[PDB]
């Protein structure tokens, strides 16, 4: 059997050739892969937020996904990255 | 006070940059310009041996055009970066078929809609969901079957629904619902919500019967690639392989480094017999993953 033998030397070169990086640290490793997470949903629930936010200000209360409303759907993902950014009602005035 | 431009955000990018170079150097090194903001690094690709594209992020108050030509000569780690000024998205609100406006095929994609929205939640772990309350109430069809019975296009109703359902597919999960992908790196990258998908204007010609059915056998097969688990090989595949067992070689690591120093070792020296299992475990789900990095 050669192929089983062969695959093991690919394998285990790689994870030789790749120990150290933060690409493969962070993709396998026990520890970077757990603190990748909390990072993740973290920046996730402040995305969730922003969309709480927009729901009850109503900033998609007239607004369907069509292109006849395509400068209302700009207007408004300009108004969800202001507040990932985390600007206030007088940041967003800009764009009025 | 004054309002600030929080969704412009001009940035540089950069073309090449090696795997071994972390984060941690690239944004050290790009701090110290003021109005720096943020580094983004793409998923590293093996046809380039595993080279990864780099994008800077900086306040709109700021010269790109300068802190582009500034670090244009620079190396980093034995890697030129040589910078450029990467240009704002043009255009965003795109097109797709004009099918998709329709009564069927609406309730379709707010069935798919909604099923994403529930394994994402659980994927991720957030939370119930308020936008997914008695959305079985739209899904079902309501018909008026025995007044036919007897005496013998766009609903926007539905269209409201799928909208709440999609804008929180988009703007939370990063899922562009209508091109069907994914944008994982959105939250550093420099545009946080770029490019979003939209319905046609509409269909010149009659709606066909079969071909309704048919773009939502097509439509859904394009969505189960973005629900897909991560692969693993079976047990014995794996041990075939070479799994190695953490408690099996804390103990070659205990005989290496006799009653009295084994005792030693466990007692004194905590940090390192983790330390071990944690490297075995990082060899572990490397070897597990039946989807691996590797050279093509």
């Amino acid at each position: 059997d050669y192929k089983l033998d062969f695959r093991r030397q690919q394998m285990q070169d790689f994870f030789l050739a790749h120990k150290d990086e933060e690409w493969f640290r962070s993709k396998y490793h026990p520890d970077e892969v757990g603190k990748r997470r909390q990072e993740a949903r973290g920046a996730l629930q402040n995305r969730l937020r922003v969309f709480l936010s927009l729901m009850e200000t109503g900033w998609f209360d007239n607004l369907l996904l069509d292109i006849d409303k395509a400068d209302a759907i700009v207007k408004m993902l300009d108004a969800a990255v202001i507040k990932m950014e985390g600007g206030t009602e007088n940041d967003l005035r800009i764009l009025e | 006070c004054k309002p600030r431009p929080l969704h412009k955000t001009c940035s540089l990018f950069m073309r090449n940059i090696a795997p071994n170079i972390s984060r941690a150097e690239i944004i050290s090194l790009c701090k110290r310009y003021p109005g720096f903001m943020r580094v983004a690094l793409s998923e590293p690709q093996p046809e380039r041996r595993f080279f990864r594209r780099g994008w800077v992020t900086f306040d709109r108050s700021v010269n790109i055009k300068e802190i582009c030509w500034n670090l244009q000569n620079i190396r980093l780690r034995e890697c030129e970066l040589s910078p450029g000024v990467n240009r704002d998205l043009t255009r965003r609100v795109r097109n797709i078929n004009g099918i998709t406006q329709h009564k069927q095929i609406v309730r379709n994609d707010i069935k798919l809609a909604a099923k994403l929205i529930h394994t994402l939640d659980d994927r991720t772990q957030l939370w119930q969901n308020p936008i997914l309350k008695n959305i079985t109430d739209y899904l079902i069809e309501e018909v008026s079957a025995e007044e036919e019975e007897l005496l013998g296009e766009r609903d926007e109703k539905l269209i409201k629904v799928l909208d709440k359902l999609l804008l929180y597919l988009r703007i939370v999960h990063s899922l562009d619902y209508y091109n069907t992908c994914e944008y994982p790196n959105e939250d550093e990258m420099p545009n946080r919500c770029g490019i979003i998908h939209v319905r046609g204007p509409m269909p010149p010609n009659r709606i066909s019967h079969g071909e309704v059915l048919e773009w939502q056998k097509t439509f859904e097969e394009k969505l189960t690639p973005l629900l897909s688990v991560r692969e693993s090989l079976s047990e014995e595949e794996a041990q075939k392989m070479g799994r190695k067992d953490p408690e099996q070689e804390v103990e070659k690591f205990v005989t290496s480094n006799p009653e009295f120093v084994r005792k030693h070792i466990f007692n004194k020296h905590a940090e390192k017999i983790e330390e071990v299992k944690k490297e075995v475990a990082f060899f572990n789900n490397f070897l597990t993953d039946a989807k691996r990095p590797a050279l093509p």
